[PDB]
């Protein structure tokens, strides 16, 4: 629910410094258990507590003040929108897609000068002719 | 690095971005259009913009060349590329490869080269 | 006795058959007894009004009637007024062109006998020049429908108040559902800055439109197909 | 009455506690009302990305369809067995009148029966001429019914109507809508 | 939501230009040119989605035999220019690099029901 | 064949509630009227006696 | 000489629609009206002649964008009647109960949006919430939300998840409370009953002459419904009462919509108990795709998988008019097959088209706030009417 | 929808060329009478006799059609455009379709000879 | 949709770059000219790059503020208009903004001093700073604009510095093409009609008799674009004057006869006039300038040795023909 008792007891469980951060971050008091963190660095949680509405269970605590969505890792981003039971820290490595190259994680850079730019991948259709004269 | 911007003026990007790939500098298609052509085409909408946060998507021709060439006991090989963990139908469809000629033979979907031995 | 003690459904025995035995059937048999019924009605209609019916046809219990252009109103009265034949209700009308033939457009009507739970379809024909009359004298909602298929084709409805275009640009010229008329049309829209208004400039695309019906087999790969004609109403052989 | 009010412990809803439940039973319009929240460890668990039922799932199929040995395709074909669009001229109905029917033909002399066919197939007679030519039994057999009645506009499956009225109705009286079925 | 091109294990582009994705994108958002590369196998030269008109039919996913383009369930990619919205091959391979985890997770629940 | 797809329970589900769940709550309307007149008349008994009290206070001033 | 005639809405008069609508007011009384529709008119019919039936299917969930699934259904029905194929049993029930949860969605949007247009704010949120619960149920079956790439002209796109058929029952038990709850402040409701008691009377024979259908024609008193008159999709095999109104008012047209929730929930009760097993698509691989399990294994499945996605499936020539009972009304479709794989022509009969066409026969004499209660119970979503 | 709008007429097909001519003459009088209303309503930049010299030359475009019934469809289209302009139904953006040539003098190098066509390969 | 922009199709530019205008000239087409317009958010610049992007020349737009830059996107297709930020101060941004520009113009002129820019800053110094890089990059068809009455002489520090900027443009990259337009009038002009549309005071000196011939702004923009592309414009001073010389009393009476209102008149002399305009500089929204005082005693000094509209086959319109349109919504 949203009663005074619940917000009071969860604030008393978490701790007032993290509470004072969280109230400036979200409007709610939420007490999870650190299921896992991000390669970008984003602490996630999951709520046991019985007085929760549907799909209020799992949530992010970000890192940056200038947060948004799509700053999360994909294999987490599934679980944040509740795709899986098993968060990727607890999945077997058989379900890990094996890759032959390192990973970089560009989140999004819209408006930032790191924005994506487009171009046609291929050259022009018809190549010209280079001028090669012939002294007769 | 410094390439002519159709006027004698040179544009100067670092050698980390005169690249087809982080894995390969050279082109691999007849109409590949190397980046030296591309910045030569439209640097107009590339100024005041970052050079780092574009894709550079780790091109495949280097990654396929260092996979071990497998061996087949009999004559006709089979390729799927399918995992044995994933509960479904993935990979490329079940085509077969004759390996008789001297040299390996890439499965024309997955690019894995097989050899008769 | 409380919501903590409610059972789940996700663990239980469910029904589990090894292999369902679904019989095969052509989905036309269920029509057939009615379809052979319907013909007896349809022939009756031609015997009823032989001045105005060029023909009837039916294909999988959709009864289709064949009316000359100057012939619409005397049929539609009879389709409305008879106790045995009361359709009472326009459903949709539109046109279909066939520019291969001389009379270009053909105008199709749909009705719905809500008493007797039946449908009927009425086809006439009209060249773009010549009209078809309006059934807005009887059917009241049809004046809206006739307002529609005017603009899409140019096919008229003589005897009709409020005949004017609808569901297109007001200053539009031509007709959209016409096989000579191109897909993107002629004029596109952009906001000119200097006139402080939008202007209608002729068409320029970024990407040219690409149909893919150029890859097409000439003969329609569907076969001839059997009939469902009633044994009463096909021609008896001699001897 | 088979779908009437059921009490709220079979409704799959977040419910209440137990002194507040004892409160809200005294304070509600009906006690058997769900607050709308589904139960969290029941509704949408396990997530559809991780379903153990989804691990083994080959194909749904039926026995005359998946039978490899017995059927060919052309027996179970359906696209090339469509009915033909039966078209009827004005003229072929005159053929149906005088030449007769495959049920009851009116034509002997199969050589000259073609000649009697063909002028009508070329337009020797007219339809109203055939109507005057058609006998009373002809008209009452193959145009009208056997009582000489016009055929009712025929329907696919006629659905007779009940009117449910009493306590099984979805509204009692006073409310204007009835619930026929 | 938005698109990506998968890759093989040991990293190969997985898209052949069967052009089915060009053939049945009912808004014609797909545009492909493709050439035989150095080794002789077919690969795509330019693969391009017009994401102005990607209508989220998802038919383009169901049209790949080799399962190269998929539907990444990201929706949070809102751009500020139309120029940013023309996904060429490089952006889609970058998305296939990025979302590779979740696309494995999704096909581990959908590849039966495909 | 058919395996792994979802099916109903072999026992089936419970029957749901689809009727008008409308209890005619409260009291008889005459009880509301009689309680109204009771609350009124008790208020008038408190009012007019206090008014006459105030009038005697006015005399005293 | 004429009234000081107004433009009703450029942008946001009636929610979910661009209702440009000429009114001639003489006492705040409409002597005549003239709605100009065309503001959404994308010209979709000119497009659908250039695409294959395979591709032509998500034109139609764009049409009537509050009840996508009946449009999907009616085009699949027109093509299955045209192709002479038969969807299997499992397919019939799954299409049936999706076409009824879409009915629940449609009336849940329409009644609450009409209550907001009148001014009742609370169902306008209490209903859209349960609509979000149903967005979830579109989401597990098919693609994203609000535009389902679903029922194919061969039948069904694909099977359910492993547990939707369970989960929807957990929803269906509590929809009854959440429906009677919004019923409790609009049905008796002397404000609503005042505003809607005889407003816009629609007599019987004039309802037929205006070509109207669905809840409006059934509100006028005529017992007509395609689910029971000309049945299909095991609506025969599922017991289902139908409500029929008494007056020609908007109040019957309200009360019938309230009733159809109670009816379409009983649909789900008789569907989730008796969902059979069997093939969810059509049996053959010649009008829809083979499953992706065996096309990587069989040579025959590839060529079907390729031709259905380059050419598509070939249709016998002919023409059909299949009309079914959308929750707006009788929605029809008239397709004319070339015999090619593009439809040579395809008209829609959007249901609200004649509803808009029958406006100023009903709206004469009434008031201008009374000219709003008439709007959203003939349900002009305007995705339908022009196209 | 028993009743029409203000100026809309039941469409009816004149049997003679003269009756068509009578209707067209009355129609041009209707345009010419309503022309000062248009410059007020559509708020146009320019003057009323420019409207009038367009309305004249548009009928000059179709003075030389032989057929009765092709002039009949032509008259019906003209009456509908009258019906649009007499109300607010067209807007001034759509109203200014009829003057492309007036609002902007064309621009430099309007191609006239073969050469100006050729140097931009006929535009 | 035709190229009424160009003379031809194929154009090599002066610097030797090949430009082929493919397609048929509309919005979707491409012409090939990479253009750069400094200060394009200004009132001349919007009408300028509107016609410049109407035929699909790629317009590089340097901006200063992020809000006013937005309403110039609509006149270009994808890749046609582009944006990049810069200050007049930072030379690297000037250097960057003109790297691939075929052609380039600078309508930078500010009628008042800020607390960070004077006339000597933004007319003679910054123009030097930018056309230096133009000389560094061999950019073809450089166009500079100065105002009318652009002298070397004192009495308007604005006009004192405009001719200084002219001499600097003649000095470095010396073939630069200089244009001096007349006073300008358009829909919401800067200080010439909208100031005359509404005014609680309407006070200025001279007893309203300074003389000029104002030009409609779209005629200036069409004139500029017809300059932009041909030959026979290089290193030539351009007087661009309207068809007939006016006086301020004539102008204001022509305004007020269509307004049918009493436009106020105060016309007080210079002494009390100056000190009121002195105090307006501390206010962030722009007010009438204390150096706009001086130009009221000045008039249109036309150079006879320049090239008119009729050089490039154009006839601009007359202000009496336009007076009903432009101050119509104040009726
Ligand atoms: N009738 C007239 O007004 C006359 C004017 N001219 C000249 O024509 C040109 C354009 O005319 P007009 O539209 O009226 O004037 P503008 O409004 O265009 O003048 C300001 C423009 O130049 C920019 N500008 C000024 N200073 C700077 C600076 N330090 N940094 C960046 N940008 C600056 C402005 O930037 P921002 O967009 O951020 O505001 C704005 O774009 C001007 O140069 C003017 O001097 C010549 C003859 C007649
Ligand atoms: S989902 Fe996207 S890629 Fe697929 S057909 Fe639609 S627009 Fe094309
Ligand atoms: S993603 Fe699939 S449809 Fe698209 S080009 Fe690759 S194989 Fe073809
Ligand atoms: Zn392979």
């Amino acid at each position: 629910s949203s009663s005074l008792y619940r917000v009071l007891r969860n604030a008393w469980e978490v701790g007032p410094r993290s509470y004072w951060k969280q109230l400036n971050s979200i409007g709610d008091t939420k007490s999870g258990r650190l299921v896992g963190t991000d390669i970008y660095g984003n602490k996630f949680y999951e709520t046991d507590h019985q007085d929760e509405i549907h799909l209020r269970t799992r949530y992010v605590e970000y890192k940056e003040k200038d947060y948004d969505m799509s700053q999360v890792e994909p294999g987490w981003h599934f679980w944040l929108g509740y795709g899986v039971d098993t968060a990727p820290c607890n999945t077997p490595k058989e379900k890990l897609p094996i890759r032959a190259y390192p990973y970089k994680f560009q989140p999004n850079y819209t408006g930032t000068p790191g924005a994506f730019v487009t171009y046609n991948t291929l050259k022009p259709k018809i190549s010209a002719w280079e001028p090669v004269t012939k002294q007769r | 690095k410094s390439i002519i911007s159709y006027n004698g003026n040179t544009i100067e990007i670092p050698e980390e971005y005169t690249k087809q790939a982080p894995n390969r500098d050279s082109t691999w298609a007849p109409a590949q259009a190397s980046k030296t052509e591309i910045y030569k085409n439209n640097m107009v909408r590339f100024e005041q913009k970052d050079l780092s946060k574009q894709p550079m998507p780790y091109a495949g021709i280097e990654l396929i060349a260092q996979q071990p060439v497998r061996f087949v006991h009999g004559n006709t090989a089979v390729c799927d590329g399918a995992n044995h963990n994933g509960p479904g139908a993935q990979g490329h469809p079940k085509i077969f490869i004759n390996v008789d000629a001297p040299g390996s033979h890439a499965c024309q979907y997955c690019g894995t080269r097989y050899e008769k031995e | 006795p409380s919501w903590e003690n409610i059972k789940d459904i996700r663990l239980d025995p469910k029904v589990h058959v090894d292999e369902v035995y679904e019989p095969i059937v052509n989905p036309a048999d269920r029509y057939l007894q009615h379809v052979s019924d319907l013909h007896q009605y349809a022939k009756y209609i031609m015997a009823a009004l032989p001045k105005y019916i060029q023909g009837f046809s039916v294909w999988k219990d959709e009864l289709t009637l064949h009316v000359a252009p100057s012939a619409v109103i005397p049929v539609t009265t009879f389709l409305r007024d008879n106790t045995s034949t009361q359709y009472k209700s326009i459903i949709d009308i539109t046109a279909v062109d066939y520019p291969s033939r001389e009379n270009r457009f053909e105008v199709v009507y749909n009705f719905l006998s809500v008493r007797h739970n039946s449908r009927i379809r009425l086809k006439t024909y009209a060249t773009e020049v010549t009209p078809v009359p309006s059934i807005t004298c009887l059917y009241e909602g049809a004046n809206w429908f006739e307002r529609e298929a005017y603009d899409m084709y140019g096919v008229f409805f003589e005897g009709h108040p409020d005949l004017r275009r609808i569901m297109t640009d007001y200053g539009f010229e031509g007709h959209p559902l016409r096989k000579d008329f191109p897909l993107t049309g002629y004029t596109e829209v952009r906001w000119d800055e200097e006139k402080r208004r939008v202007v209608y400039e002729p068409l320029e695309l970024t990407q040219a439109f690409r149909n893919f019906s150029a890859g097409s087999t000439a003969w329609e790969p569907v076969g001839p197909g059997r009939d469902d004609r009633p044994d009463s109403f096909k021609l008896p052989t001699p001897k | 009455l088979p779908g009437g009010p059921v009490p709220v412990f079979k409704k799959y809803t977040v419910g209440s506690k137990g002194i507040w439940e004892k409160l809200r039973v005294l304070l509600a319009i009906a006690p058997n009302r769900s607050t709308g929240n589904p139960i969290v460890p029941l509704y949408r668990v396990p997530t559809p990305g991780s379903r153990p039922e989804a691990n083994v799932y080959q194909d749904p199929s039926s026995y005359p369809t998946n039978d490899i040995a017995e059927n060919p395709y052309w027996k179970r074909d359906h696209r090339r067995a469509y009915p033909q669009t039966a078209f009827f001229d004005q003229k072929t109905v005159t053929g149906l009148l005088e030449l007769g029917s495959e049920a009851t033909p009116r034509i002997a002399d199969g050589e000259a029966g073609t000649k009697a066919l063909a002028n009508i197939a070329n337009g020797g007679v007219s339809f109203t001429q055939a109507l005057g030519k058609s006998s009373k039994d002809v008209i009452y057999g193959e145009v009208l019914t056997v009582n000489g009645l016009p055929p009712v506009a025929p329907t696919l499956a006629p659905k007779q109507w009940k009117i449910i009225e009493g306590e099984a109705a979805i509204y009692p009286k006073g409310y204007p809508c009835r619930t026929f079925h | 939501g938005e698109h990506a091109l998968r890759r093989y294990p040991s990293g190969e582009e997985r898209c052949i230009a069967c052009k089915l994705c060009e053939a049945i994108c009912p808004a014609l958002a797909i545009t492909i040119d493709a050439e035989e590369r150095i080794d002789g196998s077919r690969r795509t030269t330019k693969y391009d989605i017009d994401m102005t008109k990607c209508i989220y039919c998802g038919y383009c996913q169901e049209s790949c035999p080799v399962d190269a383009i998929v539907e990444t369930p990201n929706v949070e990619y809102a751009t500020e220019t139309r120029e940013e919205l023309l996904y060429n091959k490089e952006k889609l391979l970058a998305n296939g690099d990025k979302w590779e985890l979740e696309l494995q997770y999704a096909l581990d629940a959908d590849a039966p029901y495909r | 064949p058919s395996v792994g797809q979802d099916l109903p329970p072999v026992g089936g589900y419970e029957p749901v509630q689809w009727r008008r769940n409308l209890p005619a709550r409260g009291f008889r309307p005459l009880v509301y009227l009689a309680a109204l007149c009771g609350i009124c008349g008790y208020g008038f008994y408190r009012a007019l006696g206090g008014i006459q009290e105030r009038r005697e206070l006015k005399r005293e001033k | 000489i004429r009234a000081f005639t107004i433009n009703f809405g450029p942008q946001h008069p009636a929610a979910h629609g661009v209702l440009r609508l000429i009114l001639e007011l003489s006492g705040e009384e409409i002597i005549r009206s003239d709605p100009h529709v065309g503001l959404l008119h994308r010209g979709t019919e000119k497009l659908i002649e250039y695409k294959t039936y395979m591709q032509a299917l998500p034109y139609f969930d764009r049409l009537d964008y509050v009840s996508m699934m009946t449009n999907e259904q009616v085009f699949s029905l027109a093509v299955e009647k045209l192709l002479n194929v038969e969807v299997p049993l499992r397919g019939k029930y799954i299409r049936t109960m999706f076409g009824e949860i879409t009915r629940v969605l449609n009336h849940l949007m329409s009644v609450c949006s009409h209550a907001m247009d009148v001014g009742a704010l609370t169902p306008f949120l209490w209903g859209f919430e349960e609509r979000e619960k149903l967005m979830e149920f579109y989401e597990r079956v098919s693609g994203a939300r609000l535009h389902a790439a679903y029922v194919r002209p061969g039948g069904v796109s694909q099977d359910l998840p492993a547990g939707l058929l369970d989960d929807i029952y957990m929803w269906a038990t509590q929809f009854g409370d959440r429906l009677d709850e919004i019923e409790e402040l609009l049905t008796d409701n002397r404000i609503w009953k005042l505003r809607t008691v005889n407003i816009g009377t629609v007599t019987a024979q004039d309802a037929l002459n205006l070509g109207l259908s669905g809840p409006m024609l059934r509100g006028s008193g005529i017992p007509f419904d395609i689910r029971k008159n000309a049945p299909y999709d095991a609506y025969d095999k599922v017991d289902f009462d139908v409500p029929v109104g008494m007056n020609g008012d908007c109040y019957d047209r309200y009360l019938i919509r309230m009733a159809e929730f109670r009816q379409s929930l009983r649909i789900i009760e008789q569907c989730c108990n008796d969902m059979p097993a069997g093939a969810v698509k059509v049996e053959d691989f010649k009008i829809n795709s083979p499953p992706r399990n065996l096309m990587k294994e069989d040579m025959e499945a590839l060529i079907h998988h390729f031709l259905l996605y380059t050419k598509g499936y070939s249709v016998p020539p002919g023409e059909t008019y299949t009309a079914i009972e959308a929750p707006k009304g009788e929605m029809g479709v008239y397709v004319v097959s070339d015999g090619s794989e593009r439809p040579y022509k395809c008209k829609i009969r959007a249901p609200g088209f004649a509803h808009l066409g029958a406006f100023d026969h009903i709206a004469r004499g009434h008031f201008l706030p009374d000219a709003v209660a008439i709007i959203g119970t003939m349900d002009l979503v305007f995705g339908e009417v022009d196209r | 929808a028993i009743i029409a709008t203000a100026f809309a007429e039941t469409v009816k097909f004149s049997g003679s060329k003269q009756e068509l001519q009578k209707r067209t003459l009355a129609l041009y009088r209707q345009f010419l009478r309503g022309a000062p209303t248009f410059a007020d309503l559509y708020e146009v930049q320019f003057s009323i006799p420019t409207i009038r010299t367009k309305i004249r030359q548009e009928f000059e475009r179709h003075r030389f059609v032989d057929d009765l019934s092709i002039q009949n469809v032509l008259y019906a289209k003209g009456h509908m455009e009258y019906q649009e302009c007499i109300n607010f139904w067209k807007q001034q953006a759509q109203f200014l379709k009829y003057f492309p040539e007036e609002d902007d003098i064309q621009g430099r190098h309007q191609p006239s000879n073969f050469v100006d066509k050729f140097l931009k390969n006929r535009a | 949709n035709s190229f009424e922009n160009l003379a031809q199709d194929v154009n090599i530019t002066r610097s030797g770059k090949t430009l082929i205008a493919k397609g048929t000239g509309g919005r979707s087409s491409r012409t090939g000219y990479t253009a750069t317009v400094f200060g394009a958010n200004g009132f001349l610049g919007s009408y300028l790059t509107a016609k410049l992007a109407k035929h699909g020349t790629t317009v590089v737009v340097p901006y200063r503020e992020e809000m006013a830059k937005r309403h110039l996107k609509v006149t270009g297709d994808l890749g046609v208009v582009n944006f990049l930020e810069m200050d007049l101060r930072n030379l690297e941004s000037i250097d960057e903004a003109v790297r691939h520009s075929d052609i380039v113009v600078n309508l930078i002129g500010r009628e008042y001093e800020t607390k960070n820019f004077n006339y000597y800053d933004v007319h003679v110094e910054g123009a030097r700073r930018i056309a230096e890089a133009v000389k560094k990059h061999n950019i073809a068809r450089y166009i500079h604009v100065s105002a009318f009455n652009a002298e070397i002489d004192s009495p308007s520090e604005f006009n004192h510095t405009k001719g200084l900027g002219e001499q600097v443009t003649k000095d470095i990259v010396p073939w630069a093409t200089i244009v001096r337009p007349a006073p300008m009038f358009g829909r919401e002009d800067k200080w010439f009609l909208d100031r005359m549309a509404r005014s609680p005071c309407l006070v200025s000196a001279n007893k309203f008799q300074e003389t000029s011939n104002p030009v409609h702004v779209i005629d200036v923009a069409a004139a500029l674009e017809r300059i932009c592309f041909d030959d026979s414009t290089v290193a030539q001073t351009f007087e661009l004057y309207g068809p007939q010389k006016f006086t301020q009393k004539q102008i204001i009476d022509m305004v007020s006869e269509t307004l049918r209102k009493e436009v106020r008149h105060i016309e007080l002399p210079k002494a009390l006039y100056q000190a009121y305009t002195k105090a307006t500089q501390a206010i962030w929204w722009p007010t009438y300038s204390p150096d706009q005082v001086e130009r009221q005693f000045l008039s249109q000094k036309i150079d006879p040795s320049a090239k008119t509209f009729n050089d490039l086959d154009l006839t601009p319109m007359e202000l009496p023909d336009l007076m009903f349109k432009l101050i119509r919504p104040y009726r």
